């Protein structure tokens, strides 16, 4: 089935659908047309957990149950330059204030 | 020469099977459209659930959330008039989800924490207390399915 | 395969598909390649996205429910509303 | 050329006891009394001369769409909405047997000429058949695939005739509860009326496009028509009319009773008063006295009188 992915680093968002069995490289090739970076400058994860080129979507856990169009799966992204790498940083987004008193 | 209402069931007396299949969240209120026009309540299904019920050939059925009258599809579409079973087989009428604009949705889930009483308590623009106080009813939907109808043809 | 830019009052960016967004007729207006928004934050507009991608995905496909927790609803109303959606 | 036969009924009485719709009125066989049925679960029993309140039933527990008289006028079987026929004494008002069965409302009821027999019909379809001395069901019949609107039994009671909304009058033989015939219009409109003719040997019928019918049966055979009247929507009595001239008499939706000549077909009278439907009629035994009951906007008895 399809997998509906929120692609993040630092204040950037990238909204992308992809396959189950997508390899992560596939993935790399959707984001480079988008940033216009090479795979090979791409590093990819799941949380704190870095992504082989060669595994499939699904493989890394990334299921239509839990990558739905309105509760996207997050993928971090961090850059890479020969030997110098970037750190994997994700910006949180906003917090909704606290629930109006006519709510409770 | 009085027009009857456009959206009542004609009265067949032929029978037709029908299989209500609730493949929405929400709990389905049915509601037939008598010979005069006038809505009735039939028992409720609960999500995911499925059951055959004896109906009639050119009645006419439309599906509504029992408790927020919120409109449901059958069979992508509003409206759900029974034929003839051909072949002993029953129709299927299978009540879904429409995709809701983000706006009517919204409204939704307001209207489900706020009491009416209390929509123009909330920090937001006038507009949306009318939005908000207009509730989904079947009144309005004959109307613009009327409408619509009558666009149609024209 | 278009894509756009919204950028959020906290200057969050969002890259969605340009048919994805045009959902919204405000949205379309500011077009005529990036957009931001003066007053919508990242919580509710990276939401709004989500929905992009739900209407668009389940515009003629079973249906499941657009999930609202309550202490986004009206906020997300507000936006909905602004960006006629 | 002589002018044609025709009565000159006119209004006598107006009998204003009931709060809702009158269902139906009937003549007791003895010729002493009318009894009448209402939506508002009251049956009342007047003079049929003078038209003076008698007496009230009671005891329904929803509206009473029709009654009848036993053959020596002691007995009354009522059928209701609440799914029982019941039989009353007339002289103490009692309930004598609640006769338990239908699914659904019980619209006709009869006794057999020798009313050892109730002859009764349902929104459930079926035509039962019961024993006045025990009220128990002695046969459930198979009768219609939609609600049944009138059963008659003929001269001896070895017949009954039924007609329902499935657009058939089908005729039954009383002992074994078999159909002997069925007959199927092309026209198959639901059959609101039926009742065999005095000789028993004809059936008249009402259709529901604003026709009665005179069938010799064994022929299928449609001797008569009358029309002229409206009658698409409620199940309205018809009568022969034999103590004068030969009349038949109908009620109609136009508020009118209608009298025709048996033979020639024409109207030879229409009587006006009733301010709404008038879905009941009946004929005095002796004399020239017809009995009508309208619906919900009107809710009296008239009692009109001939030469
Ligand atoms: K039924």
């Amino acid at each position: 089935m399809d997998v509906f992915l929120m692609i993040r680093r630092h204040k950037t968002t990238i909204f992308t659908d992809a396959k189950e069995s997508s390899t992560v490289f596939e993935l790399k090739r959707i984001v480079e047309g988008i940033l216009k970076r090479p795979p090979d400058e791409q590093r990819l994860y799941k949380d704190d957990q870095l992504l082989d080129d060669g595994k499939t979507l699904g493989e890394c856990g990334f299921t239509s149950q839990t990558a739905r169009p309105q509760a996207p799966a997050t993928v971090g992204l961090a850059f890479r330059a020969d030997d110098t790498f970037e750190a994997l940083c994700i910006e949180p987004f906003s917090s909704p204030p606290e629930l109006p008193d006519v709510m409770k | 020469g009085r027009p009857r209402p456009v959206l009542r069931s004609v009265n067949s007396r032929e029978p037709s099977q029908v299989i209500f299949c609730n493949r929405s969240p929400r709990v389905v209120l049915p509601v037939w459209l008598n010979f005069d026009g006038e809505p009735q309540p039939y028992p409720t299904l609960p999500p995911g659930t499925g059951r055959r019920i004896h109906s009639y050939r050119g009645h006419l059925w439309l599906f509504r959330d029992a408790g927020t009258h919120d409109g449901l599809l059958v069979n992508q579409t509003e409206l759900f008039v029974p034929s003839l079973n051909v072949d002993g087989q029953p129709i299927f009428a299978n009540i879904t989800l429409p995709v809701y604009t983000l706006k009517e949705r919204c409204l939704q889930v307001v209207r489900s924490l706020v009491k009416p009483e209390n929509y123009r308590r909330l920090d937001i623009v006038r507009s949306l207390y009318e939005d908000l106080e207009d509730h989904p009813n079947v009144q309005k939907d004959l109307e613009r399915l009327t409408q619509e109808r009558i666009a149609h043809q024209r | 395969a278009m894509y756009v830019k919204l950028i959020s009052s906290d200057g969050h960016e969002f890259i969605v598909k340009r048919e994805h967004a045009l959902t919204s007729g405000t949205i379309k207006a500011m077009l005529s390649n990036e957009v931001n928004f003066r007053e919508i934050p990242s919580h509710v507009l990276s939401k709004v996205c989500m929905y992009f991608t739900y209407k668009v995905r389940y515009t003629n496909s079973e249906i499941p429910e657009f999930p609202i927790a309550p202490e986004i609803a009206l906020e997300l109303l507000m936006a909905a509303n602004f960006l006629d959606c | 050329l002589v002018p044609r036969g025709s009565p000159n009924y006119a209004l006598k009485f107006t009998l204003a006891g009931h709060t809702k719709a009158v269902s139906s009125v009937k003549f007791s066989p003895n010729g002493e009394w009318l009894a009448s049925s209402s939506a508002d679960k009251l049956i009342k029993i007047w003079g049929a001369y003078d038209g003076k309140f008698e007496k009230t039933i009671s005891g329904h527990k929803l509206g009473i769409s029709d009654v009848a008289w036993s053959s020596d006028s002691n007995l009354l079987v009522s059928a209701s909405d609440d799914k029982t026929l019941k039989i009353w004494d007339v002289s103490s008002g009692k309930c004598l047997k609640t006769l338990k069965g239908h699914s659904n409302y019980v619209f006709c009821c009869n006794f057999n000429p020798q009313s050892n027999l109730i002859v009764s019909g349902s929104f459930d379809e079926s035509v039962r058949i019961w024993d006045v001395k025990t009220g128990k069901c002695l046969k459930t019949l198979p009768a219609h695939s939609d609600p049944v609107s009138a059963v008659h039994f003929n001269r001896d009671g070895s017949l009954i005739v039924s007609s329902s909304y499935d657009g058939l009058c089908r005729i039954w033989d009383t002992a074994s509860g078999q159909c002997l015939k069925t007959l199927i219009d092309d026209d198959n409109p639901p059959v609101s009326f039926v009742k065999f003719s005095p000789n028993g040997k004809y059936i008249l019928a009402a259709t529901l496009d604003n026709t009665l019918k005179l069938w010799d049966y064994s022929k299928g055979k449609c001797l008569k028509t009358y029309t002229g009247h409206k009658n698409e929507k409620y199940c309205i009595f018809a009568n022969f009319s034999v103590t004068g001239g030969k009349w038949i008499v109908s009620g109609s939706e136009d508020n009118l009773v209608y009298i025709w000549n048996l033979q020639t077909k024409e109207i030879v009278q229409k009587l006006q008063g009733h301010t709404d439907v008038v879905i009941s009629t009946a004929c005095h035994p002796t004399e020239n006295i017809i009995a009508s009951a309208a619906l919900e906007n009107d809710k009296t008895i008239k009692l009109w009188k001939s030469d």
